DNA sequence: GCTCGATGTTTTATTTATT
């Protein structure tokens, strides 16, 4: 299959992990009831911005694009457009036996080309182009040195890139998180105590706040990923993958954590490979409710519907489910985890 | 030069691909044509230009002949004789009066045509959500109706920079015809409506300039001079050869890459009476005063059906028509009428919103009764919580509350308006009226909520919230027949 | 009779736009004729430069568009809107170089508790044919999404294949029934129309030209 | 299909002493699940049909405060409850806040000691629909009353 | 490992330590289960104006909004090291506020100031205009080297945890703090019914009845702190203090939140209870425990034994399906067991 | 390559109910 489906339930103590211009917590109407909301773009922003993507994605091996092995490849590709002298000449200018090559690269470096060209025609170079071309030049460069990071995250708020070929999505999708339950929101009417101040406080404010059980949901495109990083395997797409699942099933967004500290890992993680990425996120459509908490009649619910709908909707293929309840499990067609990493080494063996 | 060659974008009342026609073409001929760009407030732009270059070319002497010009089209002849002199006036690149234009500016840098077109720069967001290079190169058509719409629809560029008569960011409103000839011949005032209206120097800003500094009395402008006034320094660049304007997609001989600006204050004291817009009338001390309609903290628009909203909000809340309209009025009482109108709502130099509806029956008006009347429900009982709010020596949003809530509900009502269009008929009209009152009532419910939720927990406020709650329903319970 | 492809387009919240050029991006109460046009641009492996084939779809395909109220336990669900308070760190300040500002505001609207079925067929001078579509609604090439990439799918984008007169019939042929349909192709005792701004001029990057649906109500 | 609240109201007003004496000691309304008189005062009004039973529990309760504590007075919609309690002047509005902001029990509790002190003249019906209900609006609706008053 | 967890369960007989604008108790829906909830800002006051904190720690911040009142205070501290003209421009330039002799100059907002880090920047005023250098240079200066400030707020360390804002003044770029530990509400592993108790204020003047009736909320529970502190943050806020010193404030942290309890109708209902169960834990990234109280903890034998049990079940479910090893002390009373919670200190001063 | 500062414009709608 080409789509790793990344399914993840995670509950959280008292919080206000994304609000908005009012600071009230993000929500959404979800089957007629009100459920918390995480959005997507502080949810992968908390991934893309944490240590262990750094780490991980940030340093990885193929991070580094070589200009001078994409000779050939830019050759031929460019080589309708443009000749051999502009391509060597930008190429050569822009860095100071590749099979293929990244779609973004192709694009910045024939618009670079286009700009050489038109520098020559006009009758021009020296300082005058590297000083027309300075700030794009760094950008282009700063980029090629990060290509596993534009490859699965897409390119960057302020990237420098310029053409429609530079419009680089990321390889992951990540969609709202939502809470599985309708949530009533609590108030914290707080005080501000002056040191100076006999009567009273000095400040007085509510702060809205609500526990959750939610659920994210990711998918990757691999062919997607191994395109953008110039060809790679499927294999290295899917270490990348095993990453995001590690990294949704722990990265937990930094807002208002420092007073309400909601630091809690996953209580169940699911990856299953599809030709059509799917949300369960209508297994819950029916609000859950709560039995002896809201997380055991979620991951229940999960479960039920998996085993109701996966059939039909084509969800047949790789499906493996590391968890740390013990809820009766899925059908059997889904292969139990018991701990994370076994779960991420099943994805890495292609399931 | 305008007048003469080939610029209007067009196609077929009811027919395809867009092609580009002259002013002759348009005047004398019974071809049903429609402005085509990609850009309804371009297209507002477009027609308002043609609107006024007949109304300097071509005032008909009686209604008579206003009535018997829109159903028979001019001769040639006629044409080429009620053009001559404004065809001197009307030059894009000319050696001392070129169309809106300054020569002589004095700039350091040369400025990108993006600056003209209204929202793809102005903001930050603009350089983050817009598509780049929209204005690399822009024929020369579309840099008139930029220009033109610059000089009267949009804010000034920054700071030193000043706006059209009728203020920064105006509500434009048009007599909407069958096709564009009838429009434009449609909103050209008769000359004696002309005389009564502006009772001078009339000539152009850009061959009659204006004095840096100077105050000018309002009532010492011609009305040539100020349906074509110009307030900025601006002049054109040269331009380039052949391509496709990164506009309109169109291909053209010459495009315009950018122009020189340059700052330039002046105080024009009064106010110009403008036939192109709705104006509100206050009265102040003894005195009279008017002020011309815009978008101010929302703008009020319905898919489908905004030119409808415009015109009720119009006639019913004490807002005045438009000269052009009244005119219409007086010559066709009996008869239908439907605007094209637009504008922008703006944060200073920024552009917030745009609400344009150009297109070219009493169940539809009932409809946009209901809406304004909830909208103005809800609008009293926010007004009411903002003011205890104010009252209560509490800051922060509080006090504003009732302008987003005003826009929200625009919003939601426009996820309620398609259904509503397509179930209704004779028969059925009074029950899909009843519903959409019902959800109305709802959403007021709901918005009302929604506005006053972050201050829960506010004890001192109770009182506040209490009555404002109450004026809510008090206004629900007054819509319910 | 003709050949219809039928798709299904749910999931929690969705986005289909109406002209802006700010920082708001509003959305319609129905899937818009371009952004059809991008899901099954995706669904194929069409790139963003590749204006042929985008024509060539664009040529080739016609829409209609059905929506679905969302029924639970024998009670009707209204579509709800949304509207997200989204900023931008770092976002670029100028269209080259790595100037940024601190942060930036937008706000953007969903549709919440959506779900539409849309009928797609052939023009009479199309290129491709329905099976290489239905091939790509089942196997996609690029990550399809209910107008905005956070907006994942929670029903299979296909959802069956048939013959039939008119869209509507096509689209009787699936439940829910019921839905106000907006198609491209007139159908007899129906003459509403619904005047919109999503052809996408292709020829000119993210442009559109005006067009207009076919009102037609449901029972 | 609705409970006959003046009915129930004439009911508990001419019950004997012993048995109203019975019903009054309780102090909490699910302890009127002890009391045989309950439910030989609730049985012709729904009593065994669940939905009732909660909505009787309430108004049992309230009513329980006292025979002569609330006065039923007809419409010239009616007197509603936080009109009453205003009306009577003696009840704080903090102590209104505190009970529109308590959870199950503690709010009938708090508020038939709100009766017991405002001795309230309202619409008992509408009082009535009120306790069937008494949803978070009915409690904010209560303070608002209340306020408004005031 | 970068990050200290603590973990802290503590048993409160019946109390009120936490009320909100109707003097209720303060809650959280949890599980969907109703818990008693301790806000963080109270746990966090009440750990920085404690004996302990200011015989382990030093001087809390103080923090204010009255800014008059404030010149005069710093002139009486100040006053025999610097001459008032000084303190005063330097006051203005921190604030942003005009520091004349008016009876009330009120700052933007309520802000913490540490009086020993205002000596060292008026010291650099009183260098600054020696030297004829403007306010902006200094400005611009003082920006290049922030770590000095905060060995200045190694004189305010409770600023170094909690941290600082402020939109106005100098303070604005110099003054800006992220807190180095981090801290959740407490909130009761079971849910809890609140009491109320009916009391009466009887009058010596009155024979008849009493002189005021009413009610005030109340409740017992099994609370369950958390706190990791941020560790290289904690070095970072202090001008670059060593690991050892982070680690001993920590151990601080520790005790207090294992002995700290608010005193909030202490003196009618005195919970003067110390955690049942102490639990500290080394981690690469931060840890919450909360969940094993997701589902309520129900009763037997009390609620602090299978909250306990509960707490210990779901720390092993966690370290063996996330793999976690870090180092980990227990400290329990009724991964380590601690005799005493002194050898859990001291486990903590020694990295673990 | 900037930060500086003066500057183009313009706002107001209320005020007691009862699912
Ligand atoms: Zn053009």
């Amino acid at each position: 299959s080409n789509f790793i489906n990344i399914h993840v339930l995670i509950s959280h103590s008292p919080s206000c992990l994304n609000r908005d211009d009012m600071n009230m917590q993000k929500d959404a109407i979800f089957g007629g009831k009100r459920r918390v909301r995480i959005s997507s773009q502080s949810l992968k922003r908390a991934m893309r911005k944490s240590g262990y993507y750094a780490q991980n994605i940030g340093e990885s091996s193929l991070r580094t694009i070589h200009l001078a092995q994409l000779r050939d490849v830019l050759r031929q590709k460019l080589g309708e457009r443009f000749d051999q002298k502009i391509i060597d000449k930008t190429l050569a200018l822009l860095s100071g036996s590749a099979d293929a090559v990244t779609p973004w690269v192709v694009g910045e470096i024939a618009w670079f080309c286009e700009q050489v060209a038109k520098a020559e025609a006009d009758n021009l170079d020296d300082k005058k182009l590297l000083k027309v071309l300075k700030e794009d030049i760094a950008a282009i460069r700063v980029n090629l040195q990060q290509g596993v990071d534009i490859a699965l995250s897409g390119r960057m708020a302020t990237s420098g890139m310029m053409t429609e070929l530079g419009k680089v999505d990321g390889a992951m999708s990540i969609a709202h998180a939502i809470t599985t339950h309708q949530v009533d929101s609590d108030i914290d009417w707080f005080t501000a105590v002056d040191d100076l101040q006999e009567q009273g406080s000095a400040h007085l404010g509510t702060q809205e706040f609500s526990s959750g059980v939610f659920y994210r949901y990711a998918n990757i495109n691999l062919a997607q990923l191994q395109e953008n990083l110039g060809g790679a395997s499927r294999e290295q797409a899917l270490e990348i993958a095993t990453h995001v699942v590690h990294m949704l099933a722990t990265e937990v967004p930094g807002a208002k954590q420092r007073t309400y500290a909601a630091f809690n890992p996953a209580d169940m993680v699911m990856v299953n490979f599809s030709d059509m990425p799917l949300s369960m996120a209508n297994a819950f459509e029916k609000a859950v409710k709560a039995k002896d908490g809201f997380l055991q009649p979620s991951i229940q619910a999960f479960n039920q519907y998996w085993d109701r709908v996966a059939n039909g909707y084509g969800l047949n293929g790789a499906a493996a489910q590391f968890s740390l309840s013990d809820v009766d499990p899925i059908t059997a067609q889904v292969k139990q985890m018991p701990t994370l990493e076994q779960l991420k080494s099943w994805v890495r063996n292609n399931g | 030069n305008l007048l003469i060659d080939n610029w209007i974008p067009v196609r077929p009342r009811n027919g395809g691909k867009v092609q580009i026609i002259n002013l002759q073409s348009l005047y004398c001929s019974r071809d049903q044509w429609r402005l085509s760009l990609p850009r309804d407030d371009m297209e507002l732009a477009a027609l308002a230009l043609l609107v006024c270059i007949g109304q300097i070319i071509a005032p008909a002497k009686d209604d008579v002949e206003f009535r018997h010009r829109i159903m028979n089209p001019l001769t040639e002849d006629e044409f080429q004789q009620l053009i001559a002199p404004w065809i001197d006036m009307f030059y894009l690149n000319h050696a001392e009066h070129p169309f809106m234009q300054t020569k002589g500016v004095k700039a350091n840098d040369v400025t990108p045509m993006e600056k003209l077109l209204a929202g793809v720069s102005g903001a930050t967001n603009c350089a983050f959500v817009n598509q780049p290079g929209q204005g690399e190169a822009l024929c020369g058509g579309c840099t008139a109706i930029a220009l033109f719409n610059q000089a009267n629809q949009a804010p000034g560029f920054g700071g030193g920079f000043k706006s059209g008569l009728r203020g920064g960011t105006p509500v434009t409103t048009f007599v909407r015809g069958i096709d564009l000839r009838s429009t434009v011949l449609l909103n050209v005032l008769t000359l004696p409506r002309l005389q009564k209206q502006f009772p001078t120097e009339n000539q152009p800003t850009w061959i009659k300039p204006i004095k840096s500094n100077e105050s000018i009395p309002a009532s010492s402008i011609g009305f040539v001079r100020g349906l074509f006034w110009q307030p900025a320094h601006i002049e054109l660049c040269d331009p380039i050869g052949i391509g496709k304007c990164s506009c309109c997609g169109q291909e053209s001989n010459l495009r315009y890459t950018g122009f020189l600006k340059e700052k330039f204050t002046f105080t024009v004291n009064g106010l110009w009476p403008h036939p192109h817009s709705p104006c509100l009338v206050t009265v102040k001390k003894g005195e009279v005063e008017e002020k011309f309609l815009a978008f101010t903290t929302s703008a009020p628009s319905w898919t489908q059906i905004s030119r409808v909203v415009v015109d009720k909000i119009i006639q019913n809340e004490g807002n005045r028509v438009a000269a052009v309209v009244n005119q219409f009025r007086n010559i066709a009482p009996q008869s239908p009428l439907e605007l094209i109108m637009g504008g922008y709502r703006n944060n200073q130099a920024s552009i917030l919103e745009r609400r344009h509806d150009v297109l070219m029956g009493n169940v539809i008006n009932e409809i946009v009764t209901v809406g304004l009347g909830y909208k103005t429900a809800l609008r009293k009982a926010l007004y009411t919580f903002a003011e205890g709010f104010k009252n209560k020596d509490f800051k922060g949003a509080g006090v504003s509350v009732h302008e987003t809530a005003e826009r929200h509900f625009y919003r939601q009502s426009e996820l309620l308006i398609p259904d509503v269009l397509a179930n209704v008929n004779f028969s059925q009209a009074d029950e899909v009226i009843a519903d959409l009152r019902d959800k109305l009532h709802q959403l007021c419910e709901m918005l009302f909520n929604q506005s006053v939720a972050p201050y829960a927990h506010h004890p001192k406020l109770i009182s506040t919230l209490a009555l404002a709650r109450a004026t809510l329903y008090k206004h629900l319970r007054e819509l319910k027949p | 009779m003709r050949s219809y492809l039928i798709l299904r387009l749910a999931g929690p919240m969705q986005a289909w736009g109406q002209p802006t050029f700010e920082g708001t991006r509003p959305t319609g109460r129905f899937p818009t004729r371009s952004g059809l046009l991008g899901l099954l641009g995706a669904c194929l492996g069409i790139q963003r430069d590749d204006t042929s084939s985008l024509q060539a779809l664009s040529e080739s395909v016609q829409f209609a568009v059905r929506c679905d109220e969302l029924i639970l336990d024998d009670r009707r669900v209204s579509v709800t809107g949304l509207r997200d308070y989204h900023t931008v760190l770092g976002a670029r300040e100028d269209y080259r170089g790595l100037k940024s500002h601190e942060t930036i505001q937008t706000w953007r609207e969903y549709l919440c508790d959506a779900s539409f079925t849309v009928a797609l067929w052939l023009t009479p001078h199309a290129t491709m044919v329905i099976s290489e579509l239905e091939k790509a609604v089942l196997k996609p090439r690029y990550t399809p999404y209910l107008g905005r990439r956070s907006c994942p799918l929670t029903h299979p984008l296909f959802l069956g294949t048939c013959q039939a007169s008119d869209p509507q019939k096509a689209l009787l042929n699936y439940e829910p029934v019921g839905g106000d349909i907006y198609s491209e192709e007139s159908v007899t005792g129906h003459h509403l129309k619904f005047t919109a701004r999503d052809e996408p001029m292709i020829t000119l990057p993210r442009q559109f030209a005006s067009r207009e649906w076919y009102v037609i109500k449901g029972g | 299909d609705e409970i006959d609240a003046m009915a129930l109201y004439r009911a508990w007003q001419q019950l004997d002493n012993g048995s109203c004496a019975q019903i009054r000691r309780v102090s909490e309304p699910d302890e009127l699940r002890d009391i045989p008189a309950f439910y030989r005062l609730v049985q012709p009004f729904g009593w065994e049909n669940p939905r009732h039973q909660q909505a009787l529990l309430r108004m049992v309760f309230c009513l329980s405060a006292g025979k002569n504590v609330i006065r039923h007075q007809d419409k010239k919609t009616g007197i509603s409850l936080g009109r009453a309690l205003a009306n009577s002047g003696r009840i704080n509005e903090r102590r209104i806040f505190q009970l529109i902001r308590a959870d199950r029990t503690a709010d009938m509790v708090q508020l038939r000691r709100l009766l017991t002190h405002a001795e309230p003249v309202l619409d008992w019906p509408l009082m009535a629909r009120m306790l069937t209900w008494w949803g978070k609006r009915e409690r904010q609706q209560l303070l608002e009353d209340f306020v408004l008053t005031t």
